RNA sequence: AACGCGACGAUACUACCCGCACGUUGUAGACGUAUAAGAAUAGGCUCCGGCCUCGUAUCCUAGCAGGCGAUUCCUCCGCCGGCCUCGAAGUGGCCGUCGGUAAUUCGCGUAUUGCAAUUUAGACACGCGCGGGAUCAAAUCCUUUGCAGACGACUUAGAUGUG
RNA sequence: CAUCGGUUCUGGCGGGGGGAUAAAGGCCCAGGGAAUGUGGCUCCUCCGGGAGUGUUAUAGCCCUGGGUGUAAUACCCUCGC
């Protein structure tokens, strides 16, 4: 798969805007001003272009869509930005349902359904470097072990004459990216209700 | 204004020097020329001068191109490759460069 | 050795209409037509009488030559086919748990599917989608009899092959336990 | 009962197909050995068609529709001669679209510089009038 | 016991998921398809209908 | 067997030299032992060979057969 | 022989080790080739002999670390002739890797390709090499059920562009005709002694 | 095995006070050249009648060529060869129009099809066949047959092999 | 893939783009470095007449390395603009303008490079220049954070604020 | 570059000798023989072609001897340009 085109909205959010920057404190603020002027001249005729190239030569289309960090307690200013597919329909039904949805808000309830087992993905928590017992559940040699006890004794005593990929080492344990699956949802409460 | 060409002489590709399999002898080159598959066809172009043409950094006396001359010997094999016999021997970064082969001396 | 010449003849009726091209045997009849693709083979077709076709290979081994008298039966059964037809009538028996058969027409494939319940007393529905060109009926005339009829005699007998297999006893002695679905007669629909 | 087989034709190897050899040369078939070597003689008048009387075999050979008709099996350099003028057969093969081709060949191997260009020249003329026809095919449609 | 990649589970699983649980997912897959719809719906060359041009090589440069 | 979709070691065709020389070694001791078996064998060996004689699909074998007596009688006369 | 630029071969009917020798040869010579449609290459026996062999091949790996060293098995039907062509030429040396530089496998024909005239090796053509009755196998066939992922888009990219061919095919066709009637309207104009001459000569 | 010419090989044993005038003793031998028809003669004497090249000397080297050339023939060929089990017969038949080439032939197709070579094939009668009645092998009755016309079926075209690319396919049907 | 690839946003300068002005700038190596059906090979192609071993073919190919001037021809090529079109790694078709153009013939020049010496001639990328058109940006160190961490690295926040 | 000398590679041309004074083969003369039966004749048919007879006719072939002929040519040797 290649990605073609990406179309991009009229009005996107400092929050948003802040995921393309390191210093925003420091920038100018100057990322998407000259796409925005796409909008106003020969009436989005380029941007039509786009719309019109999306529409005919691909098959699989993906919006683009930011996370409301400002509505949460976290410190962070900076939004969260990914592409969600969309299936279901022809190319054409699923490039105007993106250009009907640029510039709005998606809530939960709308994409996800109470009594729906979905799958979840994020990172776990790290731990740093960890020895070979906790990284993966090896025995602990006996008490007073020459060179240690929370160790392998043999990485090896065959051949080749090398250490194996298979062996047990430490190292870093977390932080892994991990996708699981079948986690029923059991309600989907609106903010707006004083008892959900 | 004229739309042909100037080409006067003959293009090859210099393949390789005279080897066995292992041990090489630098001092004798083999040459395919253009549209020859014959010894009977390469029987033509024996003593025929032979020149390899590079380009070099520096500008010595008009020019930045080096010539290095020689002339055919005698047929090798089959397959109309020729043996070429030079003033001084071929670099080997030149296996598969193109050699010119002249008309000249000419006996017709 | 390699045989300069051998030759095969394979007689047409009259309502029957041939058309090779590309070693592709087209055979159409009065019920119908039939597709062969006999590429595989080195064979020159001819036309050597009329209602005669003839086989022929040249410079061929013996296994060559004997691949025409096998290419001679696919084509004569494609022949008869489309002029009469072949039909494969099949029973099934039981002992104690009646055997529930039951024969539908798909309409979205145009192909005949086959539930069968019931067999020793098993939970499971047993589906069996026949071949297409392929009719399957229930017989009126006696007990326990499914008639399978069509115009491609493999196809026919692949179906009913299916049908047989899919009622495999497990796990119990053969000898004693005789369910099953069985082919038993074998012939022409007309 | 309509039969419709679409199928190939092989030229057929018999006594009196007439075959090319890679030379140029024309000969005929008296008898067969076996399917890799034949007995061939050419009695032509004509040198550049000339075989002599001898096994040919089938890899060094071609084939052309011309066939003597009726000539006995191991016929004898007179009788193949006498079926030779009876048939005219060297009428035939210059009528046959390949001796037409391998002496166009000729006439380009045989050119001096002088014809060459003279080919060039007379070549610009047909294709200046030929792009003028050209030009009147398009312009109409 | 049957291995999760046996084909009789497999056929079971394929049974279950064309008779079963089909319904019940097209069903909440079309509520919330009509609830996302609700909410979306709450010359050539100067014109862009055209697809013009935008404003290592598989080749070998000559 | 499930040689075609999991295939197992393979069987190296690339012999060695201690191989090579020990097969050569073993093999000119046995031309020299069924040398000396050859010379000290007990078996009976006859004076003249089991002659295979004429094969019967030859089309001319009678002819030489009728050369065989004729030449057989006209020995015999002149001895 | 005849010096190219660049030489096209559709890779279709091909044999692999054969095709693989002359191309090595050639570009250890000096010639650019480009061999485009390796989906389409054929191997000669039967398919399961070239299933044992690519799963031969697939039992060799380095032990102590896949990642690094051992044979890496690429299942593209390009990179299995790339392969084939790499094992007739001393890749390690200077000299091998700027004539490896010097070749381009693809499946299907990629544009600009596609309008380019593809040439034929008579000398590993399978119905000039084969024997009537020898079983052949498809190297895109044995890909795909190896693990290669692209064989139907590859179909449709090779279907919309016989299409197109299709469509400048009968284009040329037009083109062909309507030369043929002027070659034949232009005759009456043409100068008799031009016509005797040209006629004589060869044209 | 080779170029094989033809010679009538005749010989004799050295005159002596007790035989003054000895035997003379003529064999037809299939040989490359005139050297080795001696050796074989020499070779078959020893094996027949015990006569040595030292007491023995030779006559008369004669090359026999073919009456007709020109002539397709049946040739049959009763042999006797030497193999692991020991000493056998065949009868073949062939289709030459020389005696050399027929014997070159049988040479060729008996090193191919049983791995015979030339010092352990002895070959005792070539004769050609007078009649088309006299032929045994189908493979060569097959050749006898009454108007025998055959195509030739998928004919690789003739391609030099220094033309390494073409640019169309060829077609295998002339 | 840290020597695989794609899309997008912002890009201060000596940065970017356009024109010509050339390289003691570099290139596994220009010299016409010309040519698109698909498919089958015990069968194919077509103008529907017939044709098929053959690419041994087709196009182009003449003039100071290709000049100047006529006679003559409306043929070929190229740069731009418009309309279409080309997504497998995107480029071609038509129209219009402009410029060049032996298909025919003729006139003036060619010398002296001295009896051969690559025939310094093309493409891509790179650099120095002018004369113009367009744009006024980020990253890191520092402080802070603990969804992270041996140190690096990672998630954050620091420019008027829901800081 | 030309004329040379030594060594050597390659290509072509003109003659002589031998064999069975090659063997063939072409054209004649004289004999002898057969069908993978030519023409003719008879009998069947799908009217396309098949079955039977035999000694050249409205094709020819095989064997022997003689003439042209001290023919040519393949092969080997050999004199030169």
């Amino acid at each position: 798969l290649r990605s073609l085109t990406t179309v991009w909205a009229e009005h996107l959010s400092d929050e948003v805007k802040r995921r393309f920057y390191k210093n925003w404190y420091k920038s100018k603020k100057k990322a998407f001003t000259k796409y925005a002027k796409k909008y106003a001249e020969n009436n989005g005729a380029s941007i039509t272009r786009e719309l019109e190239r999306i529409k005919k030569y691909c098959t699989v289309v993906r919006v683009l869509a930011h996370t409301q960090i400002r509505k949460t307690p976290l410190k962070q200013k900076k939004a969260h930005l990914m592409e969600i597919q969309i299936n279901g329909g022809s190319v054409a039904d699923k490039v105007e349902f993106g250009r009907s949805l640029f510039e709005k808000p998606v809530t939960i309830d709308t994409i996800f359904e109470k009594d729906e087992m979905i799958d979840v993905i994020a990172v776990t928590k790290g731990h740093g470097f960890v020895g070979v017992t906790a990284r993966w559940g090896t025995k602990k040699l006996p008490r007073k072990t020459h060179k240690g006890l929370r160790k392998v004794a043999c990485i090896g005593a065959w051949h080749p004459s090398h250490v194996q990929w298979t062996v047990a080492r430490a190292g870093q344990m977390g932080y892994h990216h991990r996708t699981s699956v079948n986690h029923k949802i059991y309600r989907i409460g609106k903010g707006d209700d004083e008892a959900n | 204004p004229s739309e042909a060409g100037h080409r006067l002489y003959v293009k090859g590709r210099h393949l390789s020097y005279q080897r066995g399999r292992r041990n090489t002898h630098p001092k004798t080159s083999l040459i395919k020329i253009e549209g020859v598959d014959d010894t009977a066809a390469a029987n033509f172009y024996l003593g025929k001068r032979v020149a390899y043409v590079y380009r070099a950094q520096k500008e010595v006396r008009g020019t930045k191109i080096r010539v290095i001359w020689g002339k055919i010997t005698r047929p090798h094999g089959n397959s109309g490759v020729v043996r070429a016999k030079f003033t001084h021997p071929l670099p080997a970064r030149s296996f598969g460069a193109s050699v010119r082969i002249m008309l000249y001396p000419s006996s017709i | 050795m390699r045989y300069i010449h051998s030759e095969e003849t394979i007689p047409v009726p009259e309502n029957v209409k041939v058309s090779i091209k590309s070693r592709l045997v087209t055979v159409e009849g009065p019920r119908g037509k039939l597709q062969k693709d006999l590429s595989h083979i080195a064979v020159n077709f001819s036309v050597v009488k009329k209602g005669v076709i003839g086989l022929e290979i040249h410079h061929g081994s013996r296994k060559d030559v004997a691949a025409l008298r096998t290419v001679r039966t696919i084509i004569n059964n494609m022949i008869i086919g489309v002029t009469k037809g072949f039909k494969y009538k099949m029973r099934y028996v039981y002992a104690h748990f009646p055997i529930n058969v039951n024969v539908e027409k798909n309409a979205e494939t145009g192909c005949y599917e086959v539930e069968i319940r019931n067999f020793i007393g098993e939970k499971i529905v047993r589906k069996v989608v026949m071949a297409p060109g392929v009719e399957v009926e229930i017989s009126k005339a006696q007990k326990d009899e499914l008639i399978l009829s069509g115009n491609s005699l493999e196809a026919v007998s692949q179906s009913a092959a299916d049908i047989q297999q899919i009622c495999k006893v497990r796990n119990k002695d053969i000898r004693k336990f005789l369910d099953g679905i069985y082919v038993s007669e074998k012939g022409n629909i007309v | 009962a309509e039969i419709n087989v679409e199928a190939t034709s092989w030229r057929r190897v018999e006594v009196g197909r007439v075959l090319k050899l890679e030379n140029g040369s024309l000969a005929a078939i008296v008898e067969i050995i076996d399917h890799k070597r034949v007995l061939a003689d050419g009695p032509s008048s004509d040198p550049k068609l000339a075989t002599p009387r001898g096994i040919v075999p089938l890899s060094r050979a071609l084939l052309t529709p011309i066939v003597i008709p009726k000539l006995p099996r191991g016929a004898r350099t007179g009788a193949v001669k006498k079926a030779w003028e009876a048939y005219g057969v060297d009428a035939k093969w210059k009528e046959t679209n390949w001796a037409k081709k391998q002496l166009q060949q000729e006439r380009r191997q045989s050119l001096t510089d002088f014809d060459r260009f003279k080919v060039m020249r007379l070549k610009k003329q047909r294709r200046f009038e030929e792009r003028k026809a050209l030009a009147k095919i398009k312009a109409a449609a | 016991a049957k291995s999760a990649r046996a084909s009789r589970i497999k056929e079971n699983h394929q049974r279950f998921k064309k008779n079963i649980a089909g319904p019940v997912e097209a069903a909440r897959l079309e509520r919330l398809s009509a609830k996302l719809m609700a909410i979306a719906q709450a010359s050539g060359v100067k014109s862009g209908k055209s697809i013009g041009r935008k404003d290592s090589s598989i080749v070998f440069p000559m | 067997a499930g040689t075609i979709n999991k295939p197992k070691k393979p069987t190296s065709k690339r012999k060695t030299t201690r191989l090579r020389a020990k097969i050569s070694k073993r093999a000119a001791e046995k031309k020299r032992k069924e040398r000396k078996l050859a010379r000290k064998n007990p078996e009976w060996r006859s004076k003249l060979k089991k002659d295979p004689g004429i094969p019967n699909l030859f089309p001319y074998k009678e002819r030489l057969l009728q050369q065989i007596e004729e030449e057989r009688i006209r020995r015999k006369e002149e001895l | 022989s005849s010096f190219e630029s660049v030489v096209v071969i559709d890779g279709k009917g091909h044999l692999l080790g054969r095709l693989a020798s002359i191309v090595a040869k050639q570009l250890l010579s000096g010639q650019k080739i480009v061999v485009v449609r390796c989906e389409a290459l054929n191997i000669s026996g039967e398919f399961f002999r070239a299933k044992l062999k690519y799963h031969a091949y697939l039992r060799k790996m380095t032990r102590y670390n896949p990642t690094r060293g051992g044979p890496f098995h690429f299942r593209a039907p390009s990179r299995i002739f790339y392969k084939a062509v790499r094992g007739m030429i001393p890749h390690k040396t200077a000299r091998g890797a700027a004539a490896l530089e010097r070749l381009k496998v693809f499946e299907g024909v990629p544009p600009p390709y596609d309008k380019k005239k593809k040439m034929v090796v008579p000398q590993a053509l399978r119905v000039l090499r084969l024997q009537p009755g020898r079983k052949y196998c498809t190297v895109g066939r044995l890909s795909h059920e190896v693990g290669w992922k692209y064989q139907d888009v590859v179909a449709r990219l090779e279907e919309r562009r016989k299409a197109k061919g299709a469509a400048y095919y009968e284009r040329k066709k037009l083109a062909a005709r309507q030369l043929s009637e002027a070659k034949k309207a232009a005759a009456a104009k043409v100068d008799p002694k031009v016509s005797e001459a040209l006629a004589a000569y060869g044209y | 095995m080779g170029r094989l010419q033809e010679y009538q090989v005749i010989g004799r044993h050295l005159p002596t006070e007790a035989n003054p005038n000895p035997a003379l003793y003529r064999m037809r031998i299939f040989a490359p050249n005139e050297v080795v028809a001696k050796s074989r003669f020499w070779y078959f004497l020893r094996g027949l009648k015990k006569v040595k090249k030292a007491t023995g000397e030779i006559v008369s080297v004669n090359v026999i060529s073919e009456k007709h050339p020109l002539k397709v023939k049946n040739f049959g060929i009763w042999l006797r060869y030497d193999s692991r089990s020991g000493t056998h017969n065949m009868y073949k038949e062939y289709r030459e129009t020389s005696r050399v080439a027929a014997v070159e032939a049988m040479y060729a197709d008996m090193a191919a099809r049983h791995r015979a070579r030339f010092r352990s094939i002895h070959i005792l009668k070539v004769v050609e066949l007078e009649k088309t009645e006299d032929v045994k092998r189908p493979y060569i009755k097959q050749l006898v047959a009454k108007n025998l016309s055959f195509p030739l079926p998928h004919r690789v075209p003739k391609i030099s092999t220094k033309k390494i690319f073409s640019a169309k396919r060829p077609s295998t049907f002339s």
